[PDB]
RNA sequence: GGCGCUGCUGCAGUUGAAACGCCCGUAGUUGGCCCCCCGCCGCCACGAGGAAACGGGAGCGCUCCAGGCAGGUUGGACCCGCCGCGUGGGACCGCGGCGGGCCCGGCGCGCCGCGGCAGCCCCGAGGAGAGCGGGCGGGGGCACCGGUACCGGCCGGGGACGGGUGAAACAGGAUGAUCCCGCCGAGACCGCCGGCCGCGCAGGCGCCUGCCAAGACCGCCUCUGUCAAUCAAGGGCGAAGGCCGGGGGCUAGAAGGCGAUCAGACACCACCGUAUUCCCGGCCGUAAACGGUGCCGCCCCGCGGCCGGCGCGCGUCCCGCCGGCCGCCCAGGGAAACCGGGAGGCUCCGGGCUCUGGGGGGAGUAUGGCCGCAAGGCUGAAACUUGAAGGCAUUG
């Protein structure tokens, strides 16, 4: 039938069960750790670190802009990364050293939209979030 | 015509091959033949093909042919 | 390229590498 | 080389019927077809049959009456315990109110209504409606 | 158990001479050490004693053949050959 | 890139392998169930000649030699000198010659 | 049948009458016919071609009919049996013969192959009987052994 | 979960990704029909025995409720652990000399025929193997052998150009070419006939004569008695090119050289030419190795053609049967093109077995291993990147 059956076949119907799982991206995407290792959060939410310096992206072939970005120095593992500032005017808010809290653009760390290179962004500078930040609802010192 | 397939007719099943019609028979059946030399008749596999004597004649009386066999000049019967 | 001799460029490309690591 | 006699007996008479003739020749013949064909009978399906002979596995000819919209076997014959038969029917059957599944048990070839009104289990062979 | 896994009886030679050599003496060296059959004898006892000369060791007779086995394909053709040629010259 | 023809472009049934025929234009090499073949008969002589021939032999009763070739193309050459032409897909299904 | 080794699908074979009785003309008594088996038997006709002779020359299609039993088994009964099976020793035979042919002919591939065709029937021939018990447990077809096992 | 994009239920494999180049073959999986009322497994039911909590579930107005076990003679019933144990069934699925008396409660162990038992064989598959007869065929191996042509040489005749191309130019020629005719040498090849012909496991297969063993099909009231199907590992074969060692060397001809063309032309076209093309002993193991379609088995509206064997008929024909190769085509199938001897009998889904695929790239690459003289082959990732790629079909 294209398939192997019989009462005593159980034993094949699990090997090649077990065989072709892996040929779907998704499941070996998630369960063959190589992507837990090559993830620079480790496999969390969230993860904070120190500004390096401020950069400004080109965007990608359809459209044109200057979107914002952060080189970000991880804390928990000495790595190199680049957020994306979001929602207007906010990258004034980022210093040359200042502990800021990355998170995901969602799609399990793909690029979204035109931002070529970037899969992450912030959410808090200095034990501020971001958006009240911008919705003036929290202010940095000075 | 309003034909049953469990009485069917014998010329029209005969026509068809012995291992499909629908009680499987045989094709081969045997036969009388006449000696030129001698009086008796003696009975013979309608396809032989081995070696057939006159019960008196060192010569043959039958000659294989792929089929049904064919006799040396005597004189045949069917029963 | 055509494949065929796209083929035929990286068997070159691989016999040369073979070479660099035969040294050493 | 042949397995499944009795699936081959079904798909023939199928095919006939979906022609639209009036006798269909299946061979060969064993125990088990007898039994499904005699539920088919009963059931009233189908017309005589008949079981001719050649002293060795025989031939039957089925006479048909344009009744029969499916009749099929479950190769293998899963084992069933007396509750998962509703689970079969809501599977197997168009509806929940004719049609039949097949079992074999140590109480005789019956079909499910009976196998419940026992309520006992079995080995499942085939299916018609 | 078997003791080396290619060189064969060229195992007798070491490291030395390289690998063309070897692989042609392993091949010569096997066909001059076989046993033959005895055209005459009928048994399988015919050894080489010198280059072209060999001998049955069962019935005795000496032949003339070949260098390294008792057998030639030229001879064998040729004598085919010269075989016909006769049959045809009788009439 | 689907089927063309229920052929394949040749006339192969039940074989594996064919002959090869060089080609008498261009001399390339066409399997034998694919080249595209024809058979001529024609005089030696062209006909506007043949009547001269005949008025001035001297043999009584003789009579113009003929001649029997066959040509064999591939498909390249037989579709440009035109001995087979590219068809609509109805008039693909005819084989009248 | 031509089936197990190639793509023959040919169905030529024998169908024996569905009535089991001998002819109006038999005189012959199982006393007799098995007198002329047994005969036959000595002067070195095989099973096969027995049920030819009786056949063709004796005018019986079948010997169960008169008899009751099978020509081999009136061949074991009365103890004329042979040690090796007959389509057995067919096949050995014909094994030999290939054999024999390949030892001038070096370069026929064809031969060889029909060589390991033949030689897989025998194993799995030689498997079925001795594993059935009308062979002894320690029986074995080997090629180099073959040729001269036929005259015993 | 959506997701039948992991598919036991229940996916896909002609062209979108995907049937191993083929044959043999062990483990594994699967295996026709038959006797019923015995034994041993599987299976079905019902029990026994072991934990609550959780999950269900009978009863109860913490005012309702998430709850809790309360409460007004009471109550907190009952179910739910299991490939083990017990009782019953026995359809389906496997596997399998006797009495009597000596003899005596049994049971063994022997003892005598001591006649009591009908003493002790399904059948012979539109499974398979074996046989006999008959024809059949570019099916295979070894020897031998004809024929023109291409190329080379020699005798003679005759006297100006010959070759080559779209057109030309490099090669040739009064050391007489090109052309005609006779003679000699060598190695390839096997025309017309030659095919909707045929054979082989596929790759493949075409001179004459001889020899050698095979093969499928048909015909058959011959033999046997399930001896089978498919197959990891393992073994054999395998176009062309390529490699190692011997031989041979006509044609053509990778490389190399040279005349043109051109902007260039190191290409196409012309000319010369080495490996190679042929034989013997090995190796390598790949092709759009294609029907882009795995093998065994069943059912299947019809009309034709050719090939092999058989039988009935009239007087070569004519009607049938089995097997093969092909065309067209109702139904049905499908995204369609088309298939239709299946790609049908399938969301109305389950005859058996083996292999392969899971968006496009990176990549058949890196790395390790096995094989190979090498050229390679076989096995074969990850990071990272991308919104499509792709099928069949319509109009321009
Ligand atoms: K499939
Ligand atoms: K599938
Ligand atoms: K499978
Ligand atoms: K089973
Ligand atoms: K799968
Ligand atoms: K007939
Ligand atoms: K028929
Ligand atoms: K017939
Ligand atoms: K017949
Ligand atoms: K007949
Ligand atoms: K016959
Ligand atoms: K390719
Ligand atoms: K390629
Ligand atoms: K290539
Ligand atoms: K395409
Ligand atoms: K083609
Ligand atoms: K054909
Ligand atoms: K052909
Ligand atoms: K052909
Ligand atoms: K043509
Ligand atoms: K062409
Ligand atoms: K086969
Ligand atoms: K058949
Ligand atoms: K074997
Ligand atoms: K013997
Ligand atoms: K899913
Ligand atoms: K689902
Ligand atoms: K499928
Ligand atoms: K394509
Ligand atoms: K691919
Ligand atoms: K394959
Ligand atoms: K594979
Ligand atoms: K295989
Ligand atoms: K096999
Ligand atoms: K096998
Ligand atoms: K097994
Ligand atoms: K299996
Ligand atoms: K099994
Ligand atoms: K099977
Ligand atoms: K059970
Ligand atoms: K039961
Ligand atoms: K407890
Ligand atoms: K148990
Ligand atoms: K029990
Ligand atoms: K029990
Ligand atoms: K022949
Ligand atoms: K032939
Ligand atoms: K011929
Ligand atoms: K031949
Ligand atoms: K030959
Ligand atoms: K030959
Ligand atoms: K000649
Ligand atoms: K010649
Ligand atoms: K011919
Ligand atoms: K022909
Ligand atoms: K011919
Ligand atoms: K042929
Ligand atoms: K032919
Ligand atoms: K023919
Ligand atoms: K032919
Ligand atoms: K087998
Ligand atoms: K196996
Ligand atoms: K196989
Ligand atoms: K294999
Ligand atoms: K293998
Ligand atoms: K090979
Ligand atoms: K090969
Ligand atoms: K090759
Ligand atoms: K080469
Ligand atoms: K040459
Ligand atoms: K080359
Ligand atoms: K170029
Ligand atoms: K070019
Ligand atoms: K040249
Ligand atoms: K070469
Ligand atoms: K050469
Ligand atoms: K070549
Ligand atoms: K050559
Ligand atoms: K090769
Ligand atoms: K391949
Ligand atoms: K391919
Ligand atoms: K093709
Ligand atoms: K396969
Ligand atoms: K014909
Ligand atoms: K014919
Ligand atoms: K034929
Ligand atoms: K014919
Ligand atoms: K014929
Ligand atoms: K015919
Ligand atoms: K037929
Ligand atoms: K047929
Ligand atoms: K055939
Ligand atoms: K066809
Ligand atoms: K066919
Ligand atoms: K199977
Ligand atoms: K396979
Ligand atoms: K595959
Ligand atoms: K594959
Ligand atoms: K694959
Ligand atoms: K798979
Ligand atoms: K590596
Ligand atoms: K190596
Ligand atoms: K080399
Ligand atoms: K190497
Ligand atoms: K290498
Ligand atoms: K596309
Ligand atoms: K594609
Ligand atoms: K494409
Ligand atoms: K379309
Ligand atoms: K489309
Ligand atoms: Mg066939
Ligand atoms: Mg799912
Ligand atoms: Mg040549
Ligand atoms: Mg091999
Ligand atoms: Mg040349
Ligand atoms: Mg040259
Ligand atoms: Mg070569
Ligand atoms: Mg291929
Ligand atoms: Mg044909
Ligand atoms: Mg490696
Ligand atoms: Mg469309």
């Amino acid at each position: 039938m294209s398939k192997t059956s019989g009462l005593y076949t159980a034993r094949k119907l699990r090997t090649v069960r077990r065989v072709n799982r892996w040929a779907d991206k998704k499941y070996r995407k998630a369960h063959l750790g190589t992507w837990l290792k090559a993830n620079p959060l480790e496999g969390a939410c969230m993860a904070r670190g120190i500004v390096t310096q401020k950069i400004g992206i080109s965007a990608k072939q359809p459209n044109s802009a200057v979107r914002k970005a952060v080189r970000v120095q991880l804390t928990k593992n000495s790595k190199k990364i680049t957020a994306f500032v979001p929602r207007d005017g906010s990258i004034t808010y980022i210093d040359n050293n200042d502990e800021v809290l990355v998170a995901g653009f969602g799609r399990a760390g793909r690029a979204v939209g035109d931002i070529p290179g970037c899969r992450f962004k912030v959410i808090k500078v200095a034990g501020i979030g971001l958006l009240a930040l911008f919705l003036r609802k929290r202010e940095k010192r000075a | 015509m309003n034909v049953d397939l469990l009485y069917p007719d014998p010329v029209e099943e005969q026509r068809k091959h012995k291992l499909k019609r629908l009680v499987q028979g045989p094709n081969s059946y045997f036969l009388e033949i006449k000696c030129a030399g001698c009086q008796d008749i003696v009975v013979v596999y309608s396809h032989a093909n081995t070696p057939v004597f006159c019960p008196g004649c060192t010569s043959q009386i039958s000659i294989p042919t792929g089929g049904k066999c064919a006799f040396t000049s005597q004189v045949e019967r069917y029963r | 390229m055509r494949a065929k001799w796209a083929k035929k460029r990286m068997r070159k490309l691989k016999r040369k590498r073979r070479h660099m690591k035969a040294r050493s | 080389v042949r397995i499944n006699v009795l699936r081959d007996a079904l798909k023939s008479i199928c095919n006939a019927q979906r022609i639209g003739k009036k006798q269909v020749i299946v061979r060969p013949s064993s125990k088990v077809i007898i039994e499904f064909l005699q539920l088919m009978q009963k059931n009233g399906y189908i017309s005589d049959f008949a079981v001719v002979d050649n002293h060795r596995s025989n031939r039957i000819v089925v006479n048909l009456i344009g009744r029969l919209n499916k009749a099929g076997v479950i190769s293998p014959r899963f084992d069933i315990p007396a509750n998962d038969i509703e689970k079969w029917v809501v599977n197997l059957l168009p509806s929940r109110l004719f049609g039949h599944i097949i079992l074999t048990t140590s109480q005789g070839i019956m079909d499910h209504i009976e196998a419940q009104h026992r309520q006992i289990g079995g080995k499942v062979i085939g299916y018609f409606y | 158990a078997k003791r080396t896994k290619k060189v064969g009886l060229t195992g007798k030679y070491g490291t030395r001479y390289g690998r063309a050599a070897r692989k042609q003496l392993l091949k010569i060296e096997t066909s001059q050490k076989a046993k033959y059959t005895c055209p005459f004898c009928a048994k399988d006892k015919v050894r080489r004693t010198a280059c072209g000369i060999w001998t049955c060791r069962s019935c005795s007779k000496t032949m003339a053949g070949g260098a390294y086995s008792l057998h030639t394909e030229p001879a064998n053709a040729a004598r085919a050959t010269i075989r016909r040629l006769r049959l045809a010259r009788e009439d | 890139m689907p089927v063309k023809r229920r052929n394949n472009g040749r006339s192969k049934y039940n074989c594996g392998h064919t002959n090869i025929v060089r080609c008498q234009n261009c001399h390339r090499c066409v399997p034998k169930d694919k080249v595209i073949k024809r058979f001529t008969i024609r005089n030696i002589v062209d006909n506007t000649i043949a009547d001269d021939v005949l008025n001035a032999c001297v043999i009584q009763g003789f009579a113009i030699p003929k001649l029997y070739n066959k040509v064999q193309y591939c498909v390249s050459c037989s579709i440009h000198n035109h001995i087979v032409r590219v068809r609509s897909r109805e008039d693909r299904k005819i084989r009248t010659p | 049948m031509g089936r197990m080794h190639s793509k023959g699908k040919g169905i030529s074979r024998s169908a024996i009458p569905y009535t089991r009785a001998p002819a109006p003309w038999n005189k012959y008594t199982p006393e007799d016919v098995c007198e002329q088996i047994c005969k036959l038997a000595k002067k070195g006709t095989p099973p096969s071609r027995i049920g030819l002779i009786l056949r063709d020359q004796f005018a019986i299609g079948q010997v169960k009919n008169v008899t009751g039993s099978k020509i081999v088994r009136i061949l074991k009964a009365k103890g004329l049996a042979p040690e090796i099976p007959e389509d057995l020793y067919c096949m050995i035979k014909k094994a030999v013969a290939i054999r024999k042919h390949l030892e001038r002919s070096r370069r026929d591939k064809d031969s060889k192959f029909r060589l390991i065709l033949v030689e897989s029937r025998i194993h799995r021939l030689a498997r079925y009987y001795r594993q059935a018990r009308r062979l002894p447990p320690t029986f074995r077809y080997k090629s180099d052994q073959a040729a001269a096992l036929l005259a015993t």
